[PDB]
Formats: C-alpha cells, sequence, structure tokens
RNA sequence: GCACCUCGAUGUCGGCUCAUCGCAUCCUGGGGCUGUAGUCGGUCCCAAGGGUUGGGCUGUUCGCCCAUUAAAGCGGUACGCGAGCUGGGUUCAGAACGUCGUGAGACAGUUCGGUCCCUAUCCGUCGCGGGCGCAGGAAAUUUGAGAGGAGCUGUCCUUAGUACGAGAGGACCGGGAUGGACGCACCGCUGGUGUACCAGUUGUUCUGCCAAGGGCAUCGCUGGGUAGCUAUGUGCGGACGGGAUAAGUGCUGAAAGCAUCUAAGCAUGAAGCCCCCCUCAAGAUGAGAUUUCCCAUUCCGCAAGGAAGUAAGAUCCCUGAAAGAUGAUCAGGUUGAUAGGUCUGAGGUGGAAGUGUGGCGACACAUGGAGCUGACAGAUACUAAUCGAUCGAGGACUUAAC
RNA sequence: CCGUAAACGGUCCUAAGGUAGCGAAAUUCCUUGUCGGGUAAGUUCCGACCCGCACGAAAGGCGCAACGAUCUGGGCACUGUCUCAACGAGAGACUCGGUGAAAUUAUAGUACCUGUGAAGAUGCAGGUUACCCGCGACAGGACGGAAAGACCCCGUGGAGC
RNA sequence: AGAGAACUCUCGUUAAGGAACUCGGCAAAAUGACCCCGUAACUUCGGGAGAAGGGGUGCUCUGUUAGGGUGCAAGCCCGAGAGAGCCGCAGUGAAUAGGCCCAGGCGACUGUUUAGCAAAAACACAGGUCUCUGCGAAGCCGUAAGGCGAAGUAUAGGGGCU
RNA sequence: AAUGCCGGUAUGAGUAGCGAAAGAGGGGUGAGAAUCCCCUCCACCGAAUGCCUAAGGUUUCCUGAGGAAGGCUCGUCCGCUCAGGGUUAGUCGGGACCUAAGCCGAGGCCGAAAGGCGUAGGCGAUGGACAACAGGUUGAUAUUCCUGUACCACCUCCUCA
RNA sequence: GUGAUCUACCCAUGUCCAGGGUGAAGUUCAGGUAACACUGAAUGGAGGCCCGAACCCACGCACGUUGAAAAGUGCGGGGAUGAGGUGUGGGUAGGGGUGAAAUGCCAAUCGAACCUGGAGAUAGCUGGUUCUCUCCGAAAUAGCUUUAGGGCUAGCCUCAA
RNA sequence: GUGACCGAUAGUGAACCAGUACCGUGAGGGAAAGGUGAAAAGCACCCCGGAAGGGGAGUGAAAGAGAUCCUGAAACCGUG
RNA sequence: UUAAGUUAGAAAGGGCGCACGGUGGAUGCCUUGGCACUAGGAGCCGAUGAAGGACGGGACGAACACCGAUAUGCUUCGGGG
C-alpha cells in the first residue's frame, strides 16, 4: 500500500485524460433565454411548456 | 422497488408522512427528485383513499396524516382538507393527482431539486 | 529467534 | 558439508483458503510374462485425462485406530501461499516442578498466561468503459486464426450360474437401469429470507375522552408471507462416435536363397493427442465475409488538402429494468403502455371499522372468504417521458477486364 | 557394586546414606510404559502397578468442606462453530456536489518463459506475446513500506546483578 | 445528496444435522422474574443450596374478597389464597435481572500485583516455628544533633522461613 | 550523495477522511441559504444529554455591525473580528475567629562551608464558631439592586429602673 | 540543580455506597438439671456474608492499530459495609524514595527520572569528505602483537640527490 | 578610534517590540521574521464586482514599483 | 464497377523544442546590527531602602521607551536660539 515510485509527469497527465466533465444538456428556452438546461424549469423566466409556473 | 432514501425504514415512515401531510396543507412544495418520486405515488393512495368518504377509508388516512393544522381560522385539520376540498376537486380525474418538475441542482450539495403540485 | 514483533 | 546472497530485517512450524506443475501411477483405460484352470492376484511396459475421504488422539507433519471407498499416490512451487487468515508449538518480559550451580541464574526437560501494522504507485490477475484504426458514412447477421471450459466413476439385472473348475467357487466381451462426487441453469414444487405485506399481544406516551389508531421499546415481541435472491429443491451434462497414434498384436517380405513386426509397403490398438459437446472470439494492424440504406452539396486552397450545413444513422436530456458500482446493455419517449397513479384480477394474511344480538363482564356471533395489501399480471395517457440541441460522407494511387 | 528372597549378608566411602506418607506427578528421557474405565476410534483424562533418569517431610509431606474472571477431562440442554452456506437491516466502500491529507519516491515509454549473473531479473541474452487511455476489485512480485535485526558473532564498548 | 455491486464492520432470521468446527464449545445460542413442592455425594456441621429436578403466572366476575394501614366516621392505600369462566401459537406475551452436572491439579478463603502484553499456581493473609532485644532496648533514617520504634515495655517490638 | 540541517515545491490524488446518535416543510433576511432567524410537526436524554457549585479557564457573558482567516463543507451564523456595555453583600464563601496533619521558627543543639534539626510563638481547612428570608426587576447582577418584615457585633449628643 | 498537580505508600480532615435476601452470638417462653448442658418456637440483626444498581477494576471476544483515543469503544464480566472507593491539604527525591514484591512506580521516561555543565567525553566502528589535466603506479605477503576486520617494521609504489 | 572581520541560512540566540512567540508542572529549551520610491507624491475620478480583486485614467524616471514593496533563479504549476 | 497490392492522414490525450506567465526567495547590491581589538577612563551599588519587577501615568485605541499619585514628569546652574 506504499508507491515504489514516484508518478512522472507525463502519466499523471495520461491518468487525467478522463478526469474532465462534459457540457450540460442546455437548449434554448422558448420564453427568454439564454440558456436553459433540458427537462427542467428556467431559471431566468420560471417557465415550463409554456406556462408561468415557477 | 421502492427507495431507501439513506434513512431507517421508521425514519423513512416518518419523513414520507411528514411530506405527505406538508404537501396536503400547503399543495407545493419543493424537495429533491427521488423524494418527490417517491412520495408522489404515496400522495395519490392517500388521496385515492379521500375519494370513499366513509369512515374506514377516514380512519386508514388518520393513521398516516399527521396532526397539523390546515386552514387557518377555520379550526380545520389536514384529514377534514383531504375529505373536504381535494376529494371534491379530483372527483372527475382518475389518478395523476400531482407532477413532478425539476429544477436545478442545489448550492450546497449538487442535490437535484424539484417542484411537487397537486394538480 | 526471528520473531516478528515490530511495535 | 561449505559459507556464495541477504543482519541501514529475506517473518520462521502446523492448520484454513486458493491452486498449479512432474511422473518414479493409488484407481480408472490399453498390454507382455506368469509356477495366469475362473474370480482375486504378482512383476514389467504405454499412459497426468479426471478423481484421489469423514472422524478419535496429539500444536503437531508423521504415526496408530474406527468406518468407508475405485483409490484414500508420491514429491516441487521461499519444506507454494501471514502487504490472504489463525498463533496451538517454538520464540520476549511473570510464576512454578525436576536437575545443575555457594550464588546471580541455566536447561531442543515439563506446565500455566502472554499487543500478528499498512488507505495498492507499477507489473501481474478478475470484470467494465471511453478513443482511434480497419481507405466513404451506417444498421444488422456472421465465418473462424486462436483461446478457455468439460473430461471422474460405483452398484444391480441379463448374457449365465454359461465358459472354466473334482467340488467350493465363478467369467472376459456386449446390452439395460439406478446412484455418489462435480459442474451449468432455474424455481413450477419442497423449504429459507423477505425492515413500505397481514394478524395477535405487553409497557408507556400522544390524537380532549370511550371506541379506533399513531410513536418508542432489536423490525418491541410473536405467527405467517408477494416479488426478488436462493439450496438443502428441480432439470440437464460428461452420450454415440471419426483421424493419426504409444506400449503391444500383426500381414507380405529381403539384407542374410532360411527365419524375421521393418530396413520399403499395409494394418489393428488407450480414460493420452486433434476433432465432434459448451463458451469467448477479425485490435486475427493478416483488422475477414454477407444483406440493406445514404448519396455524391457549399466555400477556400490552382495539386495534396482544410472549414460550414446535412442524408442514412447515432447521441445529449428524460421514463425505467429482463440490466447495473459508475459507464455500458435492453424496453421506451405523446400516430404511446416506459414508469407511477386508477380499475379489475393473482397471491398473501385471516373475518376490518361501524351497527345489532347474547352475557354483570372479559368476549362470541351476523352483516362478510370480510377488510387490508411492497416490488405479480391485464386494461387505462390521468401524471411524467416538453420544446429542443449535438455528432455524423463527398469516398488516394497502380495493375487485368470493363 | 555382588548375592539372597521391602528385608538381610560381604566390601569401598562418608557425617549418615531417604523414615512416614505419596508416586509415569505443574516432577518420568525411554514413553503414546502395562492393565482397566470412558468413546466406534482417546499421544489428553481418570484408578491402580514401581520400572522414582531426577518425590519427600517447614526452600514442608499427605489429605481436605467451602471458595476461584485459574488449569485439565467428561455429560445434558443449546445453537450458522461447519456439513454448507443463503437472505434481510444499518455504516463505510460506488456516483455526484463542497473541502481535502499521509506513509513512500534515483530517473522511468515499468509483459511472459527458459537461462545467465553477487548463485532467486520489469530493465541482461534467446524466444513467445502485446493498439492508446481509464474505472471498480484481488494481493503473486517489485527480495514492498514502516524500525542503521532484537536472534548469532565482534568491540581489549557499556549497564544491572 | 442517491444507488442499494463485491468486500469490511454492527446486527436479525434460517430447512435437516448437530460440536461432525477448533489447540480448546473461542464466539454465538440457551436458561435467567415471582410463588409452591423437592433437593444428593461430602463436610470443619456453618455450608454445598437459587444443588439438581418439576408445576403455575394473562383478563372479567364472586371482588370497595378474607385480613391489615390510616381516620371521629364516610372515605383513600397494602392486599394474599381460591371457584365460575373468557381469549390467543405464546400470558414476568415487550426491556432489564444465573446455564447446569460429574471427576481431577494448584492455591484454603476475602484481597493484591507487571498504569500501556502476563490477574495467575505469583504476592499477601490469621495461625505455626526459629532468632534478637531489660529501655538512652534491638533494628532503622541521618557525619551529628534529632527521630521512628513508642508517649510501647518480653502476652512487647524487629528480622528469617512456612 | 552524511536515514545531513533549513526553506520551498511535487508523487500518492482530486485519493483516504470530514470524528457515535432524525430530521422534514412553510415563511423571513440576504448578492449568495440543506447549514442563519421564526413557525408547525416529528425525534432524543430525562439518577440526565435536567437545575447549581466548586477546582479550573478568565471576558469565552450582553447588545450593534462584520465575515478575511478559524468553523474538517457552506455561512447572511458562532465560544471568530471590531466597537460599546455588564459582576453592587454586616447576614453568601474566606480574611480583621480557632485549630489538625504539615511547615516556618528568636534564644538553642549539631555540622568543612552552604546548612540540618528543634522550644517559646506563629502560619496552615479538607474540620469547629458565627447574624436574611419571601417576592419582583434588566439585554446582560440577585438569600448583593427594590418592597416588606428581621437578625448579629459595637458606641451614646438621648429617655427610663 | 528541578520534579509525588501522573503514580507508589503514609498522615490529617471530609464525603459516597439504590434496593432485596441468608441469617450468627446473645435474650425470652417451653421440654429440662439441685445448679450447667441439649432441642423446638419468638426476639435480635453480627458477617474481610449472598444477589444486584451508582462507584471502582480490567477477565473473554470483536473493532480500531497514518484510530473518535500515544491504551479506547461495544457486548458480556469481577468486587460492590469494607484489606472499600474518592475529594482537599500535606510528607518521603534518584549510589534516593516507595513497593500485599512485578525490576513495578516516581509527570506518555525507569535494571536506575529530567535539566544544565565537565563536553566538541571516547569510539581500533559505520557513513561522508566539494575544481581540472598530465607523469608514474601498488598490495591483499612475512614476523610480532589480550592479536585475528587494529597497529608497527620488512616486501611492493612515488619524488629528489 | 581600527580591521586583507560578517553581510540577513552570515554576524550576538536576537540588525525586525528577543530571551519574544511557542514547548515543559518545574529546572530549562528556544525560534522564524531586513529592503516601494529621492520625495506617499500610497493610484483623485470612471466601469465590473456584495466585498476582495481587476481594466482604464493620473502621480512617478520606472505601477511588470502598488504595501513580505529592489533584482528576481531552480524545483513545481499552467496556456499557446 | 470488380479483384489484388502500395501509401498518406488521423490525437482522447502525450513527448521534445520555443514563446508567454504564476509560485519562491536563491543570487547580486544593501545596512539599521554584530565579532575581535587598540588608547584612555571606570571597576561597585545598598536599611538615607539596592539589583530586578508588578501596577499605573498621554485628550485619544494596545505595545516599546520614559516617568511615579508632584506619575510621557518638577526645580536650580550652564549650552543653544
Amino acid at each position: 500500500a506504499v508507491p515504489f515510485r514516484r508518478t512522472s509527469k507525463m502519466k499523471k497527465r495520461l491518468r487525467r485524460t478522463h478526469f474532465k466533465l462534459n457540457v450540460p444538456g442546455m437548449t434554448e428556452c422558448p420564453s427568454c433565454g439564454e440558456m436553459k438546461l433540458s427537462h427542467r424549469v428556467c431559471k431566468a423566466c420560471g417557465s415550463y411548456n409554456g406556462k408561468d409556473i415557477n | 422497488s421502492y427507495r431507501k432514501l439513506g434513512r431507517t425504514s421508521a425514519q423513512r415512515k416518518a419523513m414520507l408522512r411528514d411530506l405527505t401531510t406538508d404537501l396536503i396543507i400547503n399543495e407545493r412544495i419543493e424537495t429533491t427528485e427521488t423524494r418527490a418520486k417517491e412520495l408522489r405515488s404515496v400522495v395519490e393512495k392517500m388521496i385515492t383513499l379521500g375519494k370513499r368518504g366513509d369512515l374506514h377509508a377516514r380512519r386508514q388516512a388518520a393513521a398516516y396524516i399527521r396532526n397539523e393544522v390546515a386552514n387557518e381560522e377555520n379550526n380545520q385539520d389536514a384529514l377534514q382538507k383531504l375529505f373536504s376540498d381535494i376529494a371534491t376537486r379530483y372527483e372527475e380525474r382518475q389518478g395523476g393527482y400531482t407532477r413532478i418538475m425539476k429544477l436545478g441542482p442545489r448550492r450546497g450539495d449538487g442535490a437535484p431539486m424539484a417542484i411537487i403540485e397537486l394538480v | 529467534a526471528a520473531a516478528a514483533a515490530a511495535a
């Protein structure tokens, strides 16, 4: 449970290839925008298909 | 299979009763999404219990509704509110008395929040 | 002896 | 035996778990010689494919004994395996017995008791993903270079009480059932579990009180139990067979006019081998094959090539499980049953509340197979799967016919 | 030591050679001594034989009711200790949001087999395999890490008795 | 926050067997509450002994029971032990309150000890025995003064062994 | 190149951990709320997880602002920061009362020196004596502040026997 | 020189031990002696007594072992009116104290506590010892040695005359 | 008054609120930490931001000189 | 269009070089303080209360220095403007 050798810079950067995170499913809000993530109520106008329900 | 929601079964029952009654008075509450999904079936089952209107269904509902005041300056309990307003409002509708609308994640823990309302 | 009793 | 490696540490016995390898083979398979009448045997060959046990004693390996078995085989892998496990014995600090020593103390002599740390960096292994390649982009179906899994056997009946044998005894070969161990699946039964199912019941508190219920007391306790997961439950497998073979048995035959299993040519022959049984398999860079869609835009770069939109198709996002740590897979996204709700059922529990009757009452009876019911079915868009967005090709050059 | 059936006789030696009571023992190398009980099977246990290496009479001997967080055997009840494991609940582990270390570390693009070598190789030789980068697990190796081995030896080192 | 993977820990059940496990019933399970009957070997006659082994507990009435406590009385508390019954698989219905028996070793016993590895057979213990000491005692702490012993006086102090 | 010293920065790694045990919702403030305030349910302790009172800490207590760092996350909040404020006694505890163990100790007895011991005397509570209770009051003090009734010790410019 | 604010023992003065049982000595009434003895009931409530809470302790297992903790937690366990626990104030100090005796304890320290000096103790032992080029170039042998991994002299090397 | 004495890991432990902070019951042990500019002339004013912190505009010889503030290396972290 | 060959480009990310930055206080200057001394002086202060401290004193918030209820001081004699 003890590291025998230190990790080099290149192996660390190769391990950090998949550490990035993705862009969310964000779309144009039909009321005002911009923008609104899919299948959630818009935080700006408080509308959802298409009534102001807050 | 139902969710456990990170609680003991007694804590699960107490939290579900609290959320059911609080939805029944305030008519719109904001919880997490999985709590909403676990809550909506119980809430529509209790509305279905309120549909019957007899004494046995009311005594079944009294074992689940907590004793909090529903309507101020009227001394109406929540158990009276199910059998006076909600049952008469949803007499024609057959199921689907609640809807869940998702919000963004919470600041403190990244919890996806949801709006629950009686429709 | 070789007793493994390291503390 | 030596002291080559380790004393700025290579944990040492015996057990548990997991195994793997070599036959100098314990059984099973095929044979030769027997002072092998048959069964059972003895010795020597070929053969590692598979299997080679449950206890009593002792820390014990070993060993003895009990009961089986087809047999309970020898060894290597740091006397395999303690960053996988236990410390009973060795092997600390305490205290005794016997012996030695004036003594402090000592004893491969005995006994009682005695702290076993580590969050895995890399290679290894077991699973699951994301890229790019496979000279266009896709959706399916696949061949198999290779690899892994499996490979064990008992008992009974016929042949036949036949061959053989004075008798007792008693077959080889060939068929048919039934088992043990192991393995793969799945529960329809038998059971287990089933913390959002049903009922009974104790103490206290609460819903103002009776009644009826809620909270806590291990799910308070007790008696059952749907789905799922399960074995101790059920079904199935190691079947029938081909090719070249080992030890053996040979045929025809000369070197060597004979003889001869061999030097040429042909056979037969084992649970060994390579297949037939099952599974993964074109990153098999040697990137394979068949079927069916989409088409050959625009703008720069005079050539190579590079950007934008798109078709076929796929993804982001959402409903979920026959899947699952997360990804992934699968069923689906409003010309629809994907999940929840509602209704009707299956199954479970066992006769709800209220009312009435009988009783002084605890209680019983009728309404009434009642009431309740978590994941199990079938209907039903009532609710949520909205609007949307992103990725995704214009197909290099030679050679023979077109 | 030698005879004779503990006990008596002959001899050496000393101050004199173990009395009673126990005895294969917290004491017995041989040894799992022999016999019997307990069990189907008992290197442990119990009761006797003496064959006491190397019991023994206030470093007390032999018994002993009650007592013991003591040790060693055997029974009833009881059970997941296993035959032989299967479910269920909670916490961690898994995912996401916030915060965020440590031991260790010559550099490292860090396969396998057989040999070779300071005699046990990820890096050497010959061969066999292997597209790139991650995530969840196991721990065979890196003679893994942690402590200038505690054992053994040496020092004309030390300390306690 | 949410999924309810492996594995680790704390728990709860489990068919048919049961200690076949293991160094060793370690751990776990089981009994354990109140009342009644009964209780062996042995013994220092105190014990062992809650030995072992068996039976019954819930609720209603007869029932402000019989009998006691209190008070001037009415009235409020403690209330056995029984007869009619009523329910459930289950009645100290939950939670806390012994697992027993036989035969041996050692130590009598209660107690004390290696704070942080060993709680024991070790130490201690009343009793037993030996030895020293006549008081300004012996033996101790101090160069001494001073003091403990002891404001005690051989039935008293100190030391050794058991 | 000393298992060197000091300072800085990596690896492990976005990894282990975030330290027993119930939270849920609706309003409010605010740039920002799962963590701050209010309300309603629900839950836990209850021979305590309740009340106070020593030792100890010493400002940590109250109010108004603030959020840098410290809250193992966040923070509009805090035992954090800055400004101000708060502790009232003849009767409570101690001292102008007493003494035990022990300590100091004029003169004094010893001792190279330094000092050690010890009368008279004193110190020394954990003990003995001793006089105030019931209500209210602030955001912070209560047998101390206030309104009632009291009690203890001491003294007379006074009045009585 | 500094320490008994942890702990070992002692001194003085306080305080704590919910409940439920067993039941002694003694006394009374009977059976009973001339007067004692012995037995059965009543009273009595002794015990380094029993079961069991607070309190103290550490026997078994498990977890933790870069822990919530430099010794704990959970489930059981032992003592629990006494050789008891505990508070306050004191005393014994390191060739010393204290010790129901373990080589235990004396501030996470003990076969001789800690701090400061002698002191930069000593170490025939291990590690380390910092720029370059050129010329030459060893030995691992003998003797002696409390000597065997050290030293001295010869042997072998280098420079100059 | 002088150094073929030191220059901030050096020189007194201490060039700086140093025998200080801190550690230990105590005796005792004992740090780290200098530099804007010649002159604060220490960035008036505008914009983003709750603030911190930036971008302009000014002072300045220099603002990359802006409060651990002269010069600013390497390990380390990043973007093309 | 088929069949057989031969090549380029591919980058999730990475390596090397270059450019531009951040962290940090090495280096270089630099003393406000030290280390050795030299030539002289001084080598004691205290019951007429010492050395060393505690607590205080400023309009103003804490500390250093200074001072002491006459308290960030008070007299006399000189220097200096």
